[PDB]
């Protein structure tokens, strides 16, 4: 029986009323025009732009509980100190003695 | 003993939430008259 | 066959113009090894938070409710002026929606079982993109702002946290060192 | 086929050497912990002003 | 869009830079187009984008340099019992304490908007071109061939006004004086 | 002790164990409850899993 | 056959003579026990880091920043490891380091060239004879700056002299 409690109970019931209101609203004229469209200063040649719009990627790679395994290979085994491995391919193992 | 109390807190909510989640976990199935 | 963002790395195979976002930038390469669709629907959500969060720090520290302790600027600090009470029941308000939005699949193993696409919760009142290429410029502008946004509120906190004060007093004042 | 059904089939096996169940949960960390306060307090623990 | 002085000025066989050829963008339909964009930021940036920001640079920098001579020559009554002798970049931060310059931020901001939204309708097809706010109310551009001229009149004198304006500042900043009263040293 | 606290937390830092932990275990629980026939039944019990 | 760098010794065989400032010096021979890819990508790396270092070894001294004191380049390290900016540099470096290994990992597999990294960001040597050209230029400054830092550095422990003012008072 206060005046703010009846001040907020407006304010509620308004923001109850807004959905269905303004999506009935977006519904009926949306914006389907086909002219709405989002526009950017950089040339659409190369912006990194999104191919297909929504894409969701199938994906069959592995597990969750492998892929924090190889996020923790990051510190368990780096591909760093590998480059100074021998050279690989023969190492010379014909190495001519002369040389 | 503050550092205690929020270990205690943190094992007894950790096992109480395990107890109350799994009977939930449709508990009743589990039994070997099943299907 | 290299990427474009790494000129020097080779491209990511998982990768690909299809995302919307895609610019061939994972050196990591964590796409190889995790599902691309809870990357983008984790990349989202934590740029839709951010979005949000930098305004709030912004308006907060502007205009703030009357109420007794929700009055205090520096947002960082704030956080805990009102009480946690509050901040929990909102924090419960944000669990309803995630539940909500996310429609109780909100595992890796079962979020997108539904065929969702990511970093969808079917949210769309206003500006439209049913132009799939509305759909293809609002996509690149959004992953984009939730990028910006990321390096903002850690921004924004980190420093808010360095010099007590918000971000335009902080750097109006500026004081350095 | 998920991880929580994982867990509460394992908590839930016939196949352990003790069942632990859902009740196991709350036991086995409560009686280990009085199991071990008793047995340092039996063995060593000052006089107490009951 | 037929180009005034097209041979001599703003066309092709006019490259300004010999050995360097221009971008691609850089055709020869666009006004004051000498062929001249050496660090080519023509290719990464649409060039309707570009024209919009050198047109409103041009416009904003001839009445900053004319604001900054003309307040020199005289001064409207009462700016000198509130704001006391105060130049070019010290009467920025006084005008601002006196709340003038929050009112020509409010109202150009809301000039702005309706300039944002019509940058986005041009880059989207709406078939305007750069800096074509449709202001001409005294028709003086009705003629076709006057209007190429007076466009590439309004470039030129906005590259003038910019580089002017950037000399009258940082003089203002070395001497502390005024465009006349530097000048007159 | 004896103080009233509600649920002893007498310190804010105790909810924010209280709060999250049955949330993280209910987000599990959720991937399980996800996949489930969450269809009526008449019988006594559900016997699909 | 022979080297011509050291007519003595024998052509060391991995340094066939593609890369750029190769002139088959290679004496203790390390390309034929370690890939030379690797080993031309570290010695473009120190280089690149030699090459800023003299610049900036001369450019301290004729110019210090105001914001901060003024110190002789050596004498610096230790006052910006505690002012603060010296964490800073050498997180940067090692942030981009980061890439810089996972460029290491596709140079072994052998989809990058040794010391490249596609940096022409104004299109300098665009030119396939002027990238030539360009790429011997740069090894052979880089090995230049190699030796020139450490004197530069070595000299002011022995004479607390600035090179540029060592050089005016020896
Ligand atoms: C109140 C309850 C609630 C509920 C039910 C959920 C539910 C979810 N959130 Mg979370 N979330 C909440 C509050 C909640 N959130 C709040 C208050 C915020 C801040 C605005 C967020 C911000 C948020 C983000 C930004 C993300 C989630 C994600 C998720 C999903 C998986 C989380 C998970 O398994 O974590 C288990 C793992 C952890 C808690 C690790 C935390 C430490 C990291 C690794 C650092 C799921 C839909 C993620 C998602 O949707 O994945 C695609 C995701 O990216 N949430
Ligand atoms: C932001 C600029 C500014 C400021 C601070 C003032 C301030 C003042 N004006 Mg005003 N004035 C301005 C612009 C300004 N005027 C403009 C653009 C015009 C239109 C031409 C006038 C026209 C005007 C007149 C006609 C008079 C003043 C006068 C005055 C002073 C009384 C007062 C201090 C009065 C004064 O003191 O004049 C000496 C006066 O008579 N002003
Ligand atoms: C305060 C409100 C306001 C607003 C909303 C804008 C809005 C705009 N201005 Mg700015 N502008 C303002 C006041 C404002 N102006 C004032 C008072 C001046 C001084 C005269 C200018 C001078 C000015 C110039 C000289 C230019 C703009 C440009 C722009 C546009 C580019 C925005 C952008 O890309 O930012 C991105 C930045 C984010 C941080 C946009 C229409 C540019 C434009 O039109 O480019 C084509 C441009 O060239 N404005
Ligand atoms: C090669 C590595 C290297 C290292 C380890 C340092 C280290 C240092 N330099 Mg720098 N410096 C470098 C390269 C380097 N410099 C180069 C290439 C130049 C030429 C432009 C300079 C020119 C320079 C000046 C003029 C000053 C320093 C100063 C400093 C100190 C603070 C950082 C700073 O203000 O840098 C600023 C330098 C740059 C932004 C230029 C480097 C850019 C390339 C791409 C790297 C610190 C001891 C300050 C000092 O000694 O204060 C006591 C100082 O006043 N340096
Ligand atoms: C955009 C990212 C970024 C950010 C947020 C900072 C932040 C900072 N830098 Mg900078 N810094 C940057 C990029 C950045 N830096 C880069 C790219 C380099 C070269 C790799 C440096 C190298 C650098 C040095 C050498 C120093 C700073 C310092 C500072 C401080 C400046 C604030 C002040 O006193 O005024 C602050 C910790 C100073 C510092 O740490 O003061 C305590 C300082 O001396 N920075
Ligand atoms: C059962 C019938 C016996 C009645 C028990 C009273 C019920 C009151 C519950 C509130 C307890 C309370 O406020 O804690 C308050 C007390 C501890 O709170 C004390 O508070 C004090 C000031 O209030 C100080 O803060 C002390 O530090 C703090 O220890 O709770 C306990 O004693 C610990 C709780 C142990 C709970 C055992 C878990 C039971 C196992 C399954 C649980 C059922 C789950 C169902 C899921 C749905
Ligand atoms: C958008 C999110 C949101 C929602 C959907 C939401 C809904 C409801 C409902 C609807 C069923 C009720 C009935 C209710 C009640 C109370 N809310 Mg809540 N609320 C939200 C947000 C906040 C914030 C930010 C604060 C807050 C608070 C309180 C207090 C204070 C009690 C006290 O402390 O005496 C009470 C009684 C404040 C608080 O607890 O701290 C002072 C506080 O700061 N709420 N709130
Ligand atoms: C989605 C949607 C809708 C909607 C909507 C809404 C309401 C969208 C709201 C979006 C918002 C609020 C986006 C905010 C982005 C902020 C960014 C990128 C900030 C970057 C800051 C940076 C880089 C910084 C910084 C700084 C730092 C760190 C240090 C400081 O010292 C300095 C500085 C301050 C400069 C509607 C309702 C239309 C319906 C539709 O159907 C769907
Ligand atoms: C004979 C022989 C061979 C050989 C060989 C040789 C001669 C090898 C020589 C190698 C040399 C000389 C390497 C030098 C590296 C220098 C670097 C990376 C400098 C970094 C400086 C930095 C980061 C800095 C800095 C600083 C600066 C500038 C500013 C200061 O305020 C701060 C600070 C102090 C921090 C070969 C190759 C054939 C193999 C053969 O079998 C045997
Ligand atoms: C108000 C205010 C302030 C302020 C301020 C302001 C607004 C300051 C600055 C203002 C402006 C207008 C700067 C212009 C700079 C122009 C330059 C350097 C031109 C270079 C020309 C070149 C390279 C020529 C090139 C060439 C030309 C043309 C011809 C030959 C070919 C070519 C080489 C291509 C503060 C900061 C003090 C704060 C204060 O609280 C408030
Ligand atoms: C210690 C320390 C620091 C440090 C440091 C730094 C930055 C140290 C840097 C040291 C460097 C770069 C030393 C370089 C030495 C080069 C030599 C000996 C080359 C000889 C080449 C010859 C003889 C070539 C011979 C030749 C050959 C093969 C082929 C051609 C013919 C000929 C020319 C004869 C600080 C300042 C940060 C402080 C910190 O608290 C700790
Ligand atoms: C601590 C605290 C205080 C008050 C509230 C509460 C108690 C809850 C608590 C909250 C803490 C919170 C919310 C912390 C959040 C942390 C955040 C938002 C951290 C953000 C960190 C961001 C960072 C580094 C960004 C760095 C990015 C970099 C270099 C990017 C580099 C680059 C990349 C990747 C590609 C292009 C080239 C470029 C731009 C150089």
């Amino acid at each position: 029986t206060a005046p703010i409690v009846h001040f907020g109970s407006v304010i509620s019931l308004w923001l109850l009323f807004a959905l269905p209101v303004w999506s009935a609203a977006y519904k009926a004229a949306g914006a389907d025009t086909a002219e709405w469209v989002g526009v950017s200063q950089v040339t659409e040649d190369a912006p990194g732009i999104g191919l297909y719009g929504k894409y969701a990627p199938e994906y069959d790679g592995p597990t969750f509980r492998e892929g924090l395994e190889y996020v923790l290979s990051f510190a368990w085994k780096p591909p760093i100190l590998i480059a100074w491995k021998p050279r690989a391919d023969l190492d010379r193992a014909m190495m001519d003695p002369a040389r | 003993m503050f550092t205690l109390k929020i270990v205690v807190y943190t094992t007894v909510t950790f096992f109480v939430s395990l107890f109350t989640f799994g009977f939930l976990s449709n508990d009743a199935s589990r039994n070997p008259n099943r299907k | 066959d290299r990427s474009y963002a790494m000129p020097f790395l080779s491209r990511p195979p998982a990768l690909d113009g299809s995302m919307a976002g895609d610019v061939g930038f994972d050196p990591l390469g964590f796409s190889n090894y995790f599902d691309l669709k809870w990357l983008r629907e984790a990349e989202l959500k934590h740029g839709r938070v951010c979005m949000l969060g930098c305004l709030g720090f912004l308006v907060q520290e502007q205009a703030n409710l009357p109420l007794p302790g929700f009055d205090n600027k520096l947002a960082t600090e704030a956080f805990f002026s009102v009480p946690a009470g509050g901040l929990w029941q909102i924090f419960f308000s944000l669990g309803a929606i995630e539940i909500i939005t996310n429609k109780g699949k909100l595992t890796p193993g079962s979020m997108f079982t539904g065929g969702r696409a990511p970093g969808d919760l079917d949210f769309d009142p206003l500006n439209l993109s049913v132009d799939e290429t509305a759909l293809r410029r609002f996509e690149l502008a959004e992953l984009k702002h939730a990028r910006l946004a990321m390096i903002g509120l850690g921004g924004m906190l980190h420093q808010m946290l360095l010099t007590k004060q918000a971000p335009i007093e902080q750097l109006t004042n500026f004081k350095s060192l | 086929a998920s991880a929580w059904e994982r867990f509460c089939s394992w908590i839930t096996s016939t196949d352990n050497r003790l069942y632990i169940g859902w009740f196991g949960v709350l036991m086995i960390p409560t009686l280990l912990t009085a199991t071990t306060v008793y047995i340092i307090a039996f063995v060593a623990a000052p006089p107490v002003d009951i | 869009l037929p180009l005034y002085g097209e041979g001599k000025l703003q066309g092709p066989g006019t490259q300004a830079i010999p050995g360097s050829e221009p971008p691609p963008a850089l055709d020869g339909t666009w006004v004051g187009d000498v062929g001249f964009d050496p660090l080519g930021f023509s290719r990464v940036i649409d060039m309707r984008w570009l024209r919009e920001a050198e047109l409103k640079h041009g416009r904003v920098c001839m009445l900053a340099a004319t604001g900054m001579i003309v307040q020199d020559i005289a001064l409207f009554p009462g700016v000198t019992k509130t704001f006391g002798p105060a130049k070019i970049t010290a009467l920025h931060d006084v005008a601002v304490k006196q709340g003038s310059m929050q009112q020509l931020l409010v109202w150009l901001g809301f000039l702005e908007i309706f300039g944002f939204v019509a940058i986005v309708q041009m880059l989207q097809g709406s078939g305007r071109q750069p800096g074509d706010f449709g202001f001409d109310p005294l028709n003086c551009g009705a003629n076709t061939d006057t209007l190429a001229r007076r466009q590439l009149v309004e470039l030129k004198n906005g590259r003038l006004a910019m580089i002017a304006t950037g000399g009258m500042i940082h003089h203002f900043f070395l001497t502390g004086k005024g465009p006349i009263e530097f000048i007159t040293t | 002790e004896g103080t009233g606290e509600a649920l002893g937390i007498d310190d804010t830092r105790l909810i924010v164990p209280v709060i999250l932990i049955p949330v993280i275990t209910f987000i599990l629980y959720a991937g399980f409850a996800s996949e489930q026939d969450n269809e009526d039944f008449f019988d006594t019990y559900d016997q699909r899993r | 056959d022979f080297s011509a760098a050291v007519p003595f010794l024998k052509r060391p065989s991995n340094l066939d003579g593609t890369l750029a400032g190769d002139v088959g010096f290679d004496p203790l021979g390390f390309s034929d026990v370690f890939d030379l890819r690797v080993l031309r990508e570290a010695e473009l790396k120190h280089g690149r880091f030699a090459m800023l270092a003299v610049l900036g070894f001369l450019v301290q001294e004729v110019y210090t920043f105001p914001f901060f004191p003024k110190m002789a380049p050596v004498d610096a390290h230790d006052y910006f490891v505690t002012q603060g900016g010296g964490s800073q540099i050498i997180f940067w470096i090692s942030f981009v380091e980061i890439f810089g290994v996972v460029a290491l990992f596709e140079l072994i597999q052998g989809k990058r060239d040794a010391g490249d990294f596609a940096f022409d960001p104004l299109g300098l040597g665009k030119d396939e004879a002027t990238l030539a050209r360009y790429k011997v230029a740069e090894i052979k400054h880089a090995r230049l700056a190699m030796i020139a830092i450490g004197g530069f550095i070595h000299q002011f422990w022995v004479t607390k002299q600035t090179v540029l003012e060592q050089l005016g008072n020896f």
